[PDB]
């Protein structure tokens, strides 16, 4: 499932900004 | 709205043109605990000694700001936040600087980030997501009318207040611009394709990001995700979006119009502006004035147990707030 793929990914916690 | 916005612009411009400075100092507060962090900033719950009130103190190390080339963005952040006024924007109560750091002291919004509730609960029902979305639509109508672009919409930067309403925080990438700009900044999952493809962009990137926000609130995951930003940018640029089985047809239609790679077609960017969004079928039940007036019953009210309670926030490792006896970066931050 897409849910399961999201939860197993490495970006489920708080996300930092980028600024280049 | 046009009369309200006109007066709102007058108020904003007076403060834009003569910003507030130096309205508190560090030893007026006792620092209690870290509430949250971003790539180079830390926000702490503090207590103001003479009033007893709690606040949220954003602390930036000036040398880190310079090293990451974020001086102009940080001056933008404070100049704009001290000048705006809208029911879903966090209030800046004080600001000051010392030899080492910059300080922005906001109202403490105790209900926590939308992010934490969203991940814990899983996803929000469409009425719940819609209540929050309407507040963002109104806030972006306000900000854009001041020629401001916000550029960092995400659940981590949205706080829930004691009545269950949104407070937008983190004006780090806010910028007053007429026409186009080019900085690659934001949060990877929320970037519009025209940001990634470096062609120059305008306030329509905020309406894209609204589409991402609504998707993520209603799905419980973003429309474009992967383990690394470059992989996310690839998906954004493909623009292919797939929807959960439970999304209503109205929500899907709205999102195809917000997550639109073509700027002549993206809602919020057309001839009728924000009204294409306000008048869309998904928002048919939304009373736009009652939302503005905060008279709508919120779908969710976080638990609150007392001044200073932080239980709606994750815990963080704490670090010393050092202040050197030598002034760092004084010229760079003169106007702060
Ligand atoms: N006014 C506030 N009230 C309560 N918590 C806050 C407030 N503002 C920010 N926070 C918390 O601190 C975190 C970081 O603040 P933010 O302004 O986004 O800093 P950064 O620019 O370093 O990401 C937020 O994600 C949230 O957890
Ligand atoms: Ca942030
Ligand atoms: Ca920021």
């Amino acid at each position: 499932t897409t849910y399961a793929d999201f939860i197993a990914s490495g970006r489920t916690g708080r996300r930092a900004s980028i600024h280049d | 709205v046009k009369e309200f916005l006109a007066k709102a612009k007058e108020d904003f411009l007076k403060k834009w043109e003569t910003p507030s400075q130096n309205t508190a100092q560090l030893d007026q507060f006792d620092r209690i605990k870290t509430l949250g962090t971003g790539s180079f900033g830390r926000v702490m719950l503090v207590k103001h000694k003479e009033s007893g009130n709690h606040y949220a103190m954003k602390i930036l190390d000036k040398q880190k700001v310079v090293k990451l080339k974020q001086i102009e963005h940080t001056l933008n952040e404070k100049r704009i936040l001290q000048a705006v006024n809208f029911p879903f924007l966090v209030k800046l109560e004080f600001s000051f600087k010392d030899n080492s750091n910059l300080y922005m002291v906001m109202e403490y919004v105790a209900g926590g980030e939308m992010f934490s509730h969203l991940r814990r609960i899983g996803r929000f029902s469409e009425p719940h997501a819609r209540f929050y979305a309407a507040q963002i639509v109104l806030t972006f109508e306000y900000l854009h009318s001041l020629d401001l672009i916000y550029r960092d919409l995400k659940p981590e930067n949205l706080l829930i207040d004691q009545q269950g309403y949104i407070q937008v925080t983190d004006f780090g990438f806010a910028k007053r611009v007429k026409g186009r700009t080019w900085t690659l900044c934001g949060t990877p999952e929320y970037l519009a394709p025209e940001i990634i493809l470096s062609k120059g962009y305008n306030k329509a990137v905020d309406w894209w990001a609204l589409g991402v926000l609504i998707y993520e609130m209603a799905a419980g995951y973003p429309p474009f995700f992967a383990d690394q930003p470059i992989q996310i940018y690839e998906k954004i640029v493909s623009g292919k979006v797939r929807f959960p089985s439970h999304f209503s047809s109205d929500l899907k239609d709205l999102l195809r119009n917000l997550l639109q790679v073509d700027l002549t077609k993206r809602f919020g960017n057309l001839k009728n502006g924000v009204n294409d969004i306000k008048n869309h079928k998904w928002f048919a039940t939304t009373d736009w004035i009652a939302i503005y007036q905060r008279k709508v019953e919120a779908p969710f009210i976080p638990k609150f147990k007392g001044p200073g309670d932080t239980s709606n926030f994750d815990d963080y490792e704490e670090e010393e707030i050092r202040v050197s006896i030598n002034e760092k970066c004084g010229k760079e931050f003169t106007e702060f």
